[PDB]
């Protein structure tokens, strides 16, 4: 799975099963790390009009 | 990919199926890739 972001800590209480999230655009915004299992949230990276 | 999805709930009604709402967590994906067209549920007997 490919992507740009931040990475951060998250209070999404997932349940065991459950390793990513998806948005309405069905784009990940939260993920499973392998190997240490953590739940970390995905934001996009800050952009706006010059 | 076989899927068992399973839900434990403490009931207390003694005949019949309750009436509510409850989810059932996905519990086991299995790996077999074998065709299953009929099934059949093991049971366990009473000896005295
Ligand atoms: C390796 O990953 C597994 C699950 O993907 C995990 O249970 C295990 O703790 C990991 N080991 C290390 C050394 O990170
Ligand atoms: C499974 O077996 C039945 C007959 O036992 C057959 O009709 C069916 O096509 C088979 N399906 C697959 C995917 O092999």
């Amino acid at each position: 799975l490919t992507g740009t972001g931040v990475l951060t800590e998250s209070n999404k209480k997932f349940l065991p099963f459950q390793q990513f999230g998806r948005d309405i655009a069905d784009t990940t915004d939260a993920v499973r790390d392998p190997q240490t299992l953590e739940i970390l949230d995905i934001t996009p990276c800050s952009f706006g009009g010059v | 990919y076989f899927k068992i999805y399973s839900k434990h709930t403490p009931i207390n009604l003694v005949r019949d199926l309750p009436q509510g709402f409850s989810a059932l967590e996905p519990l086991v994906d299995l790996p077999i890739g074998i065709n299953i067209t009929r099934f059949q549920t093991l049971l366990a007997l009473h000896r005295s």
